[PDB]
């Protein structure tokens, strides 16, 4: 929207062609991470941390 | 309900007036139901499955 | 990978009227959320953004408000470029860009658009 | 007689609407999903008068009704088939001959041919 | 000069058949392809079930291809693809149609109880109407020779009849055949000739079918609908959004079953269209037509005949009808586990900090941006998302006087949802006032309640002026208080009385408040002595005001200090002089009736605070030695077992009837049980010895348990009897009773045997509880559905007649009086006085003026009172005729909602009703309201005459009684079975008993009278609540019985067509407009008819309200046939439409709009 | 009227009309020309209208009449513009 | 659980969540009985329209809230407009005429 185009133009565009869908801990609860886990697809570039 | 055959009651009012009307039933483990019941006119009917 | 995409076409597939949790009574098509709609909060923020920007371009000059307004195309549908604005304002290209840059210079203190960013 | 007297005399009013009763005292082929609604509609709701609207209204399947008209065999043999096929060719021939009589069909064929050679 | 063509305000909605051109009017294109979405591009096909040109665009403002994108072309269609680029919600509202080749019958108007296409044509449904359109037996469409007009012929008969005549009686077969059949039908000429023929020399041997069809034909012709529309030739299409195919998670689309149906019907219809262009074999094409019929019938309404399937699922496909034949989630709401909040008031509730934060989110935003702090709306969002201290203070401002209403799961009555003032509490649970914890029927087992936030301005005032807890002091069911103190508080105030002799007592006198200083400073006890003090009482009379009255009464420490809580008025002391039990509510009641609202509320808070505080001070507990067993227990048991031993020994040697010795020995153990119970009670009650001055005296046991029992606080005689005494006769699964009662008790040990016996009682108890709990609401639904339409209107009409109210007296042979059933009742007219004058005409019996009905002695025990049963009102209820019984002390406000409140109050105590010449229980209530004839109905004399035998068993027959006198005889039928009560020759009156058995309500209303039948119902429905001990005012029973007598039957000759049984609504309003219109001879006389709750609710004006509870498929169809319209005053039908309810806060809106709809 | 609100109903029968008129007055205060009669004391507009009704001022006829005066004030005092527009289309 | 405003289902524009917030509480027949008993016409008015499944209503009223105007400005709920299209989807026609 025109107003948003102007607004970003005032503070820097950086309008990446990507969105966001990161896993966030639900509002309210709080604790400590005790174990991580990653199941990669058979034929996909494995991750560093993985 | 355990397989085999047992005779049920159906006692009490089932068509007004009120008169017993007993009935037999055979329950298979793997098959079709085979029932035998009476009527007010004392006739015998059979229910397959 | 072609086979992978092939199996993504199989089946009818599933219908919405399928029971799931077996509550009273569950339906798969009842868990599907709408996404084409925008949040009422989002709508309110967009509205307040219009008013905010409509109130910010007031603290500018005519040969600067119209410049920023017309360049990025706001409240006028069809947005124009440096040439179509440079011809309607005598001095072409770079000149109209100078003011276009100067206007952006003015907006480095107000916090309205700043917080509206996020 | 049978259906009417049994339905009326028994259902007075069957108290808990004993459905699993008279549906077996009905003739024809059973276990249908058609006659099911015509009984749950008469027992209650419009009581008394509905029990008089039932008998007066009492005074089936695609495939089974398709095999019915298909039942008319009229099967054929090699002689039969060839006979029918012969009538076909006879009809077609007479039609083509009738078209041959039409001169404008020939001249039109000629005109469209010159159109073909003219690309 | 209005005539606007926009979407403005509507006063009514109309329902009727739709013409093929009518369907075209909705058509934004024609679906022609079974295709939905592309296999690769995932893009809507050209003319498929999800077209973009026909229906609506996928994205909001960008077209299919992409030639146009933004809002530049919102009114112009695309060049390459005619796609109107507007919104995406357009795809939700756009219709569309499919135009079939050969005609097709609508499944509803075809086979739905009565054959609408058949009965209108007078032709058998599944018999003839099936075989003639399934391509089997050709039918005739009018013949002027040999053949009639609607006979059925076979192909052989067809060709034979064609050879005999032909070319002059052409009549096709199939769908279009029935089409021409309905089209050729002339409703007008048939309406005339049928009226002629079905009236010529015919008794009651024909009149049935005659009046039926003629009314039906007249209705259809007057409806405006053409019989051609009965079978559709153009089938409309439901919008794609209402049956979408949305991609789920990682592929795997999700579509509706309607897409499968529409795809099938499209396929078969297309093949049918193609076959009617290629080679045309009769069998093939006719089959495809039957298959097209299958597809269409399946899409419209599956039901019904085998059930179409496919789609991999073994379950059927949800057709259009199945989606509309058979809960309103809302924003700004929440729920959590409840917790007791003693420090709270009566109008406050504990609302969690984080919970209240998320609830008033939008309000916090606005208030933040209002003051400052947050520069913008999103700034407020980021400011509350990051709970930054200051935001909380803002929260304390927004929730200041913004009421929040709480709700419990089991909503039986109006007090299920009550409003409170939000009070922030550092916690995640919701706290509640323990006083209104009884109205909710809520415990703290772990129960959880819900909260709603009144958004609208008038919605906040509605919650404050109506749903506020402070306005619900008295119960809507019974005038008695509902916020009355319960277990803990009452126990405390019971401990603040209880006069104990000596023990730091003595008659040390002081002056009220000063005594408090004495209590805290020890020295003196608390439960002494008695002791005397100066009480400054206050009373008023005649000219109101206040009159002081200082005196010296002999109270106690507790009574003195507790006296401070008592408000300005009240008789004082004497209310405290008693104790704490049931008068604890009486005091609250009198405080309300003599003072007002606010004083009663603060009085409630004070007595609650006091009760709790002193209850804690008391320290009443429950040790094992608190439940003292009687010493004579084993003695009584041995004596009882000795008696039963003698009886068994007698049975051994014959003598006594062994067949029923079981019953008499049960009386032995039962009597023994009463012996143990009486012994335990006489022991645990008094006891003690103390030592007053010169010692030796007796009071009543301070034994905790007894203190709990003699002060409400959940503790009954039966329970205590099981604690220390014994569990008596135990029930057996056979229904019989075991002849070996539980000799032991819970205080003692319990053998495995008797416990395995008690498990049956516990099992059946929980089971029966689960049944009646759901069955109670099951009855409530019927009650509400039938009554939720009448509202007190037209202020206060005239009329004086009304049921003569009299104290329900079983004292004929058992002695039991109840004379409080007259209060807040509007008097009929000056109900006399042993002398002269006294009672006025329309004077409502006040709470203090009902006590004046005791100054006229026990002589006056009969007063005529206006009731909702009578009342010459039309479509509402006179304010006077009703009463006043609410949480309010005054009469019911004009435009309330008597119906729902009545039904709720009736079905509220349904939870505590034990199901079974006395049925008794909830089932008894149901049978009484349904107006069902008994299994052995009695008989009455219709007309007063002389009883004589009418031919001893000459039928048939069975005896016959003929009461004949004055003129004309009557021949009743006695079926020998069951005797009589009146010999031959004797005379009887109009409605005398001649069977001495169960009476039928129909006969009572029909012969005895309306006052008699209503009196019967109310006095019979109360008798089942008497035993259950549930207090409920008679008004509500009279309310449901009011519309229970809604319709009647006219028998004479008038503008109404005789046999038609119509409601007294139109009847009375039309009979009043005929005596002075043209002539009183153009109208007949009516006769009230008793019909059950279900039968009454079945009949209703609105077709939408009817479409609610009863079978939608029926009502919607029959309402479609005749051009009916809801317009539109019903509560129920006005709820689903989403508008103001024609009652309460509304009404005025509906009243203005109702009068407004008189111009045209 | 933080707890009845019952003391206001006897001033205008039927609690429902009480809610309507009170909501009417509260609507005037929350948005538009405020100007309360009874002292605020930090109370919401919800209760302020009820307190006024309890006080004896601000009823149904009162609001209607003041609306009549409000209309006669906005219209009659600014007719110089409308009259000039009346000559627009003759 | 608590919900000011969140997502809605595609079929019926009714409140639901579990992905970021919580699907709002359900009213029902038992509650509409009470509201009718009290006479809270506007409470039920909002609770049946804007507060639930009124497409433009919820947004229009939300804007009225943040501005401190309250009021309502309601409209026909989609849970009835859909019913109109469903019944209209059959051979039967229903219309809402003015006066
Ligand atoms: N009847 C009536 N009461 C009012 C009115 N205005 C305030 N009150 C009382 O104010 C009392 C509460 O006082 P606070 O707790 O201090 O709150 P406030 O700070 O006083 O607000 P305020 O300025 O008075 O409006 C309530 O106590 P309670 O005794 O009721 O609660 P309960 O009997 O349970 O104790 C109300 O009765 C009014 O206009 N009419
Ligand atoms: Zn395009
Ligand atoms: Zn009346």
């Amino acid at each position: 929207t025109p107003e948003e185009k102007l607004l970003r133009a005032i503070f820097g565009e950086k309008a990446s062609d990507v969105k966001d869908s990161s896993l966030r801990v639900p509002n309210g609860v709080s604790g400590t991470v005790i174990d991580v886990q990653v199941f990669t697809r058979d034929g996909v570039e494995k991750d560093k941390r993985a | 309900r355990s397989p085999g055959v047992f005779f049920d009651s159906d006692k009490g009012k089932t068509h007004s007036s009120g008169k017993v009307l007993y009935n037999a039933r055979i329950i298979p483990y793997r098959g079709s139901w085979l029932d035998f019941e009476f009527d007010p006119k004392d006739n015998l009917f059979v229910r397959i499955d | 990978d072609k086979i992978r995409k092939v199996l993504k076409i199989a089946k009818e597939p599933i219908s919405m009227e399928t029971p799931i949790g077996d509550d009273e009574d569950s339906h798969l098509g009842d868990f599907i959320e709408d996404t084409t709609l925008e949040l009422p909060l989002d709508s309110a923020t967009t509205e307040s953004l219009r008013a905010a920007t409509h109130d910010v371009l007031a603290g500018l000059t005519a040969r600067e408000a119209k410049v920023l307004r017309m360049r990025f195309g706001i409240d006028m549908n069809t947005d124009y470029t440096l040439e179509e604005v440079g011809k309607q304002f005598d001095v072409t290209r770079e000149r109209i860009r100078q003011i276009e840059a100067k206007a952006l210079r003015k907006l480095r203190h107000p916090s309205r658009s700043e917080v509206l960013r996020s | 007689q049978s259906q009417l007297k049994l339905l009326v005399t028994r259902g007075k009013e069957q108290g808990y609407l004993t459905y699993a009763e008279v549906n077996d005292h009905l003739p024809e082929d059973i276990v249908d999903s058609d006659q099911i609604e015509d009984i749950i509609q008469m027992i209650n709701d419009m009581g008394i008068q509905v029990m008089e609207e039932a008998p007066d209204a009492d005074d089936t399947d695609p495939v089974r009704m398709y095999m019915r008209e298909m039942g008319t065999v009229e099967l054929l043999t090699r002689e039969g088939e060839i006979d029918i096929a012969k009538r076909i060719e006879d009809g077609i021939n007479q039609v083509q001959c009738s078209v041959a009589e039409y001169p404008e069909a020939i001249t039109y064929l000629l005109e469209q041919y010159d159109r073909v050679e003219a690309e | 000069l209005k005539a606007q063509t926009k979407t403005e305000e509507f006063d009514a909605i109309k329902i009727a058949l739709a013409s093929p051109d009518m369907i075209r009017s909705w058509s934004f294109g024609e679906v022609k392809k079974p295709e939905t979405i592309n296999y690769r591009t995932f893009k809507p096909e050209r003319d498929g079930l999800f077209c973009a040109r026909i229906f609506g665009p996928v994205k909001d403002y960008e077209c299919l291809c992409g030639k146009y994108k933004r809002l530049k072309h919102r009114g112009v269609i695309c060049e390459k693809c005619g796609v109107e680029v507007t919104q995406t919600k357009v795809r939700r509202e756009r219709m569309g149609h499919i135009e079939l080749a050969s005609p097709t019958a609508h499944i509803w108007f075809l086979k739905s109880l009565p054959s609408r296409i058949g009965l209108l044509l007078d032709m058998p449904l599944r018999d003839i109407e099936r075989v003639l359109y399934f391509e089997s037996y050709v039918v005739i469409e009018g013949g002027m020779t040999n053949l009639e007009r609607q006979q059925i012929l076979t192909e052989e008969q067809y060709l034979d009849a064609l050879e005999e005549f032909g070319d002059e009686f052409d009549a096709k077969m199939g769908a279009e055949a029935i089409q021409a059949l309905l089209k050729s039908m002339d409703l007008e000429q048939e309406c005339e000739q049928l009226r002629e023929e079905l009236n010529e020399t015919n008794s009651e041997t024909k009149r049935k079918k005659l009046t039926k069809r003629i009314k039906l034909l007249e209705a259809f012709v007057q409806s405006g609908n053409k019989p051609e529309w009965m079978i559709l030739t153009v089938l409309p299409v439901l919008p794609p959004d209402l049956r979408p195919l949305v991609p789920l998670d990682g592929g795997r689309f999700a579509t509706s079953d309607l897409n499968d149906l529409y795809r099938r019907v499209i396929n078969r219809n297309n093949r049918l269209k193609r076959l009617l262009d290629l080679a045309a074999p009769d069998i093939i094409v006719r089959n495809e037509k039957r298959m097209l019929q299958e597809a269409v019938d399946a899409l419209l309404d599956n039901g019904r005949r085998g059930r179409a399937i496919t789609g991999s699922n073994k379950r059927p496909l949800k057709s259009l009808a199945d989606m509309i034949k058979g809960g309103k989630r809302v924003d700004y709401s929440g729920r959590s586990v409840i917790t007791v909040g003693p420090y709270l008031r009566l109008h406050q509730c504990g609302l969690p900090k984080k919970m209240a934060l998320e609830l008033f989110k939008p309000f916090i935003y606005g208030k933040l941006e209002l003051r400052g702090l947050a520069t913008t709306i999103k700034a407020a969002k980021k400011m509350v998302e990051r709970e930054e201290a200051v935001v909380w203070d803002i929260l304390d401002e927004v929730i200041r006087e913004h009421p929040v209403l709480l709700n419990r799961a089991p909503t039986l009555h109006r007090l299920g949802i009550q409003a409170f003032e939000p009070v922030l509490i550092e916690g995640k649970a919701i706290q509640l006032h323990p006083l209104v914890c009884a109205a909710y029927n809520a415990d703290f087992d772990g129960d959880q309640m819900a909260v709603h936030v009144p958004l609208t301005l008038e919605a906040q005032l509605e919650a404050r002026a109506l749903m506020m807890s402070t306005n619900n002091i008295l119960s809507p069911a019974n005038g008695e208080p509902i916020i009355v103190p319960s277990q803990d508080v009452v126990l405390g105030l019971y401990y603040m009385t209880r006069d104990c002799v000596n023990a730091k007592g003595e008659g040390m006198v002081l002056t009220g408040p000063k005594e408090a200083e004495r209590l805290y400073r020890s020295g003196l006890a608390s439960l002494h002595a008695r002791v005397k003090v100066r009480i400054t009482e206050y009373e008023k009379d005649a000219n109101g005001e206040l009159v002081a009255k200082t005196s010296l009464k002999d109270t106690t420490v507790g009574r003195a200090i507790l006296w401070m809580i008592v408000p300005k008025g009240l008789p004082y002391s004497i209310v405290n002089q008693a104790l704490g039990k049931k008068a604890i509510s009486k005091m609250l009641n009198t405080c309300y009736r003599i003072l007002g609202l606010k004083p009663t509320v603060i009085f409630a808070d004070q007595i609650m605070y006091t009760g709790f505080a002193y209850a804690a001070r008391s320290g009443a507990s429950v040790g094992i030695d608190d439940m003292v067993i009687p010493e004579k227990k084993h003695e009584i048991i041995s004596e009882a077992e000795a008696e039963v031993a003698e009886i068994q020994e007698q049975f051994q040697s014959g003598l006594v009837t062994a067949g029923e010795r079981y019953n008499k020995v049960i009386d032995i153990w039962a009597a023994a049980n009463d012996r143990v119970s009486k012994a335990m009670m006489d022991n645990l009650q008094t006891e003690t010895v103390i030592n007053r001055d010169g010692q030796e005296e007796k009071q009543v046991s301070f034994n905790s348990i007894y203190m709990m029992a003699d002060s409400g606080a959940r503790g009954s005689a039966a329970q205590i009897r099981q604690l220390a005494g014994m569990r008596g006769l135990m029930a057996k699964p056979d229904g019989s009773i075991i002849e070996t009662p539980i000799t032991a008790n819970f205080r003692e040990g319990l053998n495995v045997l008797q416990y395995f016996i008690s498990t049956h009682g516990a099992r059946k108890g929980l089971a029966d509880t689960a049944l009646k709990t759901a069955n109670s609401g099951y009855l409530t639904r019927r009650l509400v559905d039938v009554a939720q339409d009448l509202v007190v209107t037209e202020d206060d009409c005239g009329t004086h007649e009304g049921i003569m109210m009299t104290p329900v007296i079983e004292g004929g042979d058992v002695k039991e009086p109840l004379r409080d059933r007259v209060l807040g009742r509007v008097t009929a007219e000056d109900v006399l006085k042993p002398g002269t004058a006294d009672i006025l005409v329309p004077r409502n019996t006040l709470l203090h003026e009902q006590w004046c009905d005791l100054l006229e002695e026990n002589s006056v025990d009969a007063v005529k009172v206006r009731s909702v049963v009578s009342c010459d009102t039309d479509f509402g209820v006179c304010a006077h005729c009703y009463g006043r019984d609410l949480a309010r002390g005054h009469i019911i406000n004009k435009g309330e909602a008597i119906g729902v409140i009545a039904a709720q109050s009736i079905g509220e105590p349904g939870t505590q009703l034990t199901m079974r010449d006395i049925t008794g229980g909830l089932p008894r209530v149901a049978d009484l309201f349904e107006a069902r004839r008994p299994k052995e109905p009695a008989i009455l004399a219709e007309i007063s005459g002389i009883v004589s035998f009418g031919k001893e068993t000459k039928g048939k027959r069975r005896l016959v009684i003929t009461p004949v006198d004055g003129s004309d005889p009557y021949e009743e039928m006695i079926p020998k079975w069951r005797q009589l009560n009146v010999f031959e020759g004797e005379r009887v009156e109009r409605g005398d008993v001649i069977s001495d058995g169960p009476e039928a309500p129909h006969d009572i209303l029909r012969l005895r009278g309306v006052h008699a039948v209503t009196r019967y119902i109310v006095n019979e429905v109360q008798d089942v609540y008497r035993l259950q001990g549930v207090k409920i005012n008679d008004k509500h029973i009279e309310v449901i019985v009011r519309q229970m007598l809604r319709k009647a039957t006219i028998v004479n000759a008038g503008s109404s067509d005789f046999l038609e049984g119509e409601q007294v609504e139109y009847s009375r309003v039309k009979i009043a407009n005929r005596e002075l219109e043209a002539n009183g001879k153009v109208g007949a006389t009516y006769s009230r008819d008793l019909l059950g709750i279900t039968k009454a609710s079945l009949a209703t004006e609105s077709f939408i309200s009817a479409a609610s509870f009863q079978e939608t498929t029926r009502v919607l169809t029959e309402a479609a046939v005749a051009g009916k319209r809801d317009e539109l005053r019903g509560l129920k039908e006005n709820v689903i439409v989403g508008r103001l309810i024609p009652a309460g806060t509304g009404y005025a809106y509906h009243q203005d709009r109702m009068r407004r709809r008189a111009a045209g | 009227a933080r707890v009845t609100v019952q003391d206001a109903v006897e001033k205008i029968g039927n609690r429902f009309d009480l809610v309507l008129v009170a909501a009417r007055r509260a609507r005037q205060m929350q948005v538009g020309g405020k100007d309360p009669l009874v002292p605020e004391e930090n109370d919401k507009t919800t209760v302020i209208a009820l307190r006024e009704i309890e006080e004896g001022l601000i009823n149904n006829q009162i609001l209607d009449v003041r609306e009549r005066q409000e209309q006669q004030e906005q219209e009659a005092a600014e007719l110089q513009a409308v009259t000039a527009i009346a000559e627009g289309r003759r | 659980h608590a919900r000011s405003t969140g997502s809605y289902s595609l079929v019926t524009q009714q409140p639901l969540g579990g992905k970021a917030q919580f699907g709002g509480q359900r009213f029902g027949e038992m509650e509409v009985w009470a509201l009718e008993a009290y006479g809270a016409a506007y409470t039920l008015q909002e609770m049946l329209t804007v507060k639930s499944d009124d497409v433009n209503g919820r947004t229009k009223m939300y804007k009225n809230i943040v501005d401190g105007n309250h009021q309502m400005e309601p409209g026909m709920p989609e849970s009835f407009n859909v019913l109109l299209k469903e019944i209209r989807s059959l051979g039967i026609n229903i219309e809402l005429e003015d006066e």
